[PDB]
RNA sequence: AGACUCUGGCAUGCUAACUAGUUACGCGACCGGUCGGCGUAACUUCUUAGAGGGACAAGUGGCGUUCAG
């Protein structure tokens, strides 16, 4: 199953480099499900993903 | 970042103590009369000048600055100052007074006193 | 009798100065802004727009400050900050003579009906006449004002053709030509002068500044009148060439007077927006009464030229 | 309907109650907090500012002295005061309200001024706070114009007048249950809870003194008739030599000694708050103490933080270990 | 150090340029047009080199002890 997701905020910069954005994801599936997220690439607020695993959350706590 | 200059600084405050009167909120009407006020050698300097001038003023028409001394605010202060109500805030009909203090006048000769009401700590 | 805006216009990046309004045509209008292009306006009195510019007089390096008609709608003639005075033509969009003589900036400029007097005021501290062609008559240098030369008017009259110049050193003079002599001079004014404007019967002037009180004085007299007070500082100052109604641009809003019972008649406000509560309106530095009697044109810090007009009831 | 600063404070949403919305324009300019200014800017308006004449601001501050609560008072609680007198004396008659109060009646008992009496949570002997009790906690409830004063000092002056005002709550307001503070030594109340020191003679002798005003008129006070109160125990006590400079923190005597300033930095002054939405990203559950810092090692504190290591009499032993900041 | 000065970016505004250039007008060559062919009325767009302008955190919004920023 591949799920859609959206944008709400953007956090900070995780990784060992600065390299992966730390990002809150809104579901497209009308869910209100805030799943927190890990980015690698340039996002803004308003950017669309396509995650392969809806099922993982990234590092909280 | 960018930070004003002391030398900016002192001559706009000399500028504003002095000839309030004339400066506004238009920069360029500022600049041009502060051109017309003062010996400033260099333009952008100037130019410095006139902005802080123009900040100060649109501080200071809202509320009075900590700095310095405007030539209305001197009067008005004063006005403020050397007030005094019609009646003395001393001069009271019925004063408060603890029997201890009561006591204190009677030894002081002053048992005679009309205004004071002795209240019990009740 | 109420006041209420008919149109609005948009085409000034910097601050409208000076609305020039002329007599012959009640179609096109002229107005000088800080953007350093003076406009002449297409009037189409749409629901969409109430006018189009139709041409943009570019030639100047700085803010025209003063502009102003000619008797006949084919002259134009612009006073910029940059000490230079420009005749314009209006048929071809495109300067004809250039009045070069000040150092300093040019504020105020003066045409009569006569058409072949131009005079100039400056903060250069002097007073000039000019000839249509380029000739300077007079140089003014003889006690003309202790500082800048604000606003410069003549009298549109039969009768003895007077200037009128009022100056930021708190002092209005009087000045008649042939002669070049000083005729009155009027003390009564705390902070430095603005605006002033003639009467369009030629019998009264009125003078304006910092205090917020438009001080009104006869011409052939030399004597005070009226006295009429305001909320802030003015700007503009106005008169009806048929209502004897003397219209004065003060802070944000414009303030209307009937001076035969020193009557307020209307102000003359548009703000909405509660939001932006820590910043300061928009205020109205141009001000011009249209040939007809019921249309107003003010220009604004917004860079906008407003319309008023008379909705009688 | 005269709105008080603290109806926008409250977001109280009684736009569709009155029809006689006015205020004054200085206290909703006054208000420093981002979301009650936010609902300032989307509220559908029906408000009307205005200002009143210096003949009714005048008539107000006659009697304001006189009840004894215009020192209490600000410089815009009474324009706001006045708003509603001459709102009222414009539609309504004006010779219902009247002028100068009541003589207050004084009636002690023995209870001592710090009982959780009026505090919705505490019980003695069901008093409960359930989901359906938080909006009902309010204060003591019970036509055209009013007003929506959560300030007592206000309160107090308008029911003293007979002005017929209300709360948050729909419904007219009939009894006012407070407590203002009494100095023991000049015997002049003031209404203001947060000040230590009395407006008259400036001494630290304050005390708290329960009041209650009724829609008629009448004033009551509750004092103790508790010696525990006024009990001169930890008072006379041997004080520093008066240290200057940067670092030297004063006892604190007067209301205006001038302290050196002494801030916590911004790292230190961070309190961890849970019901963030971004807040279960952040590596470690609390936010992390200043240790770097010159006022961490300077011992800066916060005011709240020692409160009643201040109650303490300083005539007393303190552990053999410890040393009071 | 900053400040001072220069420099560069901008001007169809100005001052000029027979060692800069354009436009128009004549003559010529070529098929009503093309010509770094040649000859003085247009004055600065290009080129040049000067003066004067022009930006100062100016304005708006957000954040800020409501100030410095
Ligand atoms: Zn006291």
């Amino acid at each position: 199953p591949i799920k859609l997701a959206r944008v709400t905020k953007v956090l900070g910069r995780t990784g060992s480099q600065g390299q992966c954005t730390q990002v809150r994801v809104e579901f497209m599936d009308d869910t209100s499900r805030s799943i927190i997220r890990n980015v690698k690439g340039p996002v803004r607020e308003g950017d669309v993903l396509t995650l392969l695993e809806s099922e993982r959350e990234a590092r909280r706590l | 970042g960018r930070v004003r200059t002391k030398t900016v600084k002192k001559a706009a405050r000399v500028i504003i103590e002095k000839y309030y009167t004339r400066l506004g909120n238009d920069f360029h009407t500022n600049k041009r009369v502060c051109e017309e006020i003062a010996i400033i050698p260099s333009k952008k300097l100037r130019n410095k000048i006139a902005g802080y001038v123009t900040h100060l003023m649109k501080r200071i028409q809202r509320g009075p600055v900590r700095g310095i001394s405007i030539k209305l605010q001197e009067e008005e202060r004063e006005r403020r100052d050397n007030y005094v109500p019609e009646v003395s805030a001393l001069d009271q009909e019925i004063i408060e007074v603890d029997p201890d203090t009561k006591e204190m006048l009677k030894l002081l000769d002053f048992g005679s006193l009309s205004n004071l009401q002795v209240t019990q700590p009740t | 009798e109420q006041m209420t805006l008919r149109g609005t216009l948009k085409g000034h990046n910097g601050w409208v100065t000076q609305i020039a309004t002329t007599p012959q045509f009640p179609d096109m209008i002229l107005s000088a802004s800080r953007d350093k292009t003076i406009i002449m306006w297409k009037l189409t009195r749409d629901e969409t727009n109430y006018g189009i510019p139709q041409r943009a007089l570019r030639g100047h390096s700085h803010f025209v400050s003063d502009v102003v008609i000619s008797s006949d709608g084919q002259f134009a003639l612009s006073g910029s900050w940059d000490g230079t005075l420009r005749l314009w033509d209006l048929t071809t969009g495109t300067t004809t003579r250039r009045f070069v003589g000040h150092t300093k900036d040019v504020l105020s400029v003066a045409f009569s009906s006569d058409n072949r007097q131009i005079v100039s005021g400056s903060r250069d501290k002097t007073i000039k006449l000019w000839n249509t062609l380029g000739v300077c008559k007079y140089t003014v240098q003889d006690e003309s004002h202790s500082e800048w030369v604000s606003c410069v008017r003549f009298s549109p009259n039969s009768s003895n053709p007077i200037i009128v110049s009022c100056g930021w050193d708190k002092l209005v003079k009087v000045w008649n030509l042939a002669n070049c002599k000083l005729k009155t001079n009027h003390i009564g004014h705390t902070g430095y002068l603005n605006t002033v404007t003639v009467s369009p019967d030629g019998s009264l002037c009125a003078s304006g500044g910092k205090d917020g009180q438009a001080m009104l004085w006869d011409l052939n007299e030399g004597k005070h009148l009226y006295t009429l007070d305001g909320g802030d500082i003015i700007n503009a100052l106005c008169f009806s060439p048929n209502r004897y109604w003397l219209c004065a641009a003060t802070g944000p809003s414009i303030k209307i007077w009937d001076l035969e019972g020193k009557i307020i008649v209307d102000e003359l406000k548009q703000e909405v927006i509660s939001t932006s509560s820590k910043a300061e309106p928009p205020q109205c530095t141009s001000l011009a009464w249209s040939a007809d009697g019921q249309t107003l044109f003010a220009g604004y810090t917004d860079n906008l030229v407003r319309v008023w007009q008379v909705t009688i009831g | 309907v005269v709105a008080d600063a603290g109806a926008f404070l409250r977001h109280a949403a009684l736009q569709d109650i009155g029809k006689n919305i006015y205020t004054i324009r200085e206290v909703v300019t006054e208000i420093r907090d981002k979301a009650t200014r936010r609902r300032l800017a989307v509220l559908p308006y029906e408000l009307r500012f205005k200002e009143p004449l210096p003949e009714y601001v005048r008539l107000v501050t006659e009697f304001s002295k006189k009840t004894g609560d215009y020192p209490s008072l600000s410089a815009t609680d009474i324009q706001v005061l006045a708003l509603t007198y001459q709102l009222e004396a414009e539609f309504v008659g004006v010779s219902h309200l009247k002028q100068e109060p009541q003589k207050v009646k004084v009636s002690s008992s023995i209870q001592h001024p710090e009982t959780p009496l009026h505090i919705s949570g505490f019980h003695l002997p069901g008093g409960w706070i359930t989901p359906s009790n938080i909006k009902q906690i309010q204060q003591e409830l019970e036509v055209r114009v009013g007003c929506l004063t959560t300030d007592f000092a206000m309160q107090n002056v308008l029911l003293q007048m007979g002005l017929h005002v209300l709360a948050v709550n729909g419904m007219l307001i009939r009894e006012a249950r407070s407590y203002i503070l009494r100095c023991h030594g000049c015997f002049k109340t003031t209404s203001d809870m947060s000040r230590v020191f009395c407006s008259h003679c400036g001494n630290k002798t304050l005390k708290k003194v329960s009041v209650t005003v009724s829609d008629d008129g009448t004033l009551h006070m509750h004092f103790s008739r508790n010696p525990k109160v006024l009990n001169p125990r930890g008072l006379r006590y041997s004080l520093p030599t008066p240290k200057g400079g940067k670092y030297a923190i004063n006892p604190h005597l007067t209301e205006d000694q001038r302290f050196p300033q002494l801030r916590l930095s911004q790292k230190a002054r961070q309190k961890t708050n849970v019901f963030a939405p971004d807040y279960i990203a952040g590596v470690s559950p609390f936010v992390e103490n200043d240790i770097s810092s010159r006022s961490a090692t300077l011992q800066v504190r916060d005011s709240t933080l020692g409160a009643g290591r201040r109650r303490l009499n300083p005539n007393a032993s303190r552990k053999k270990f410890v040393k009071k900041r």
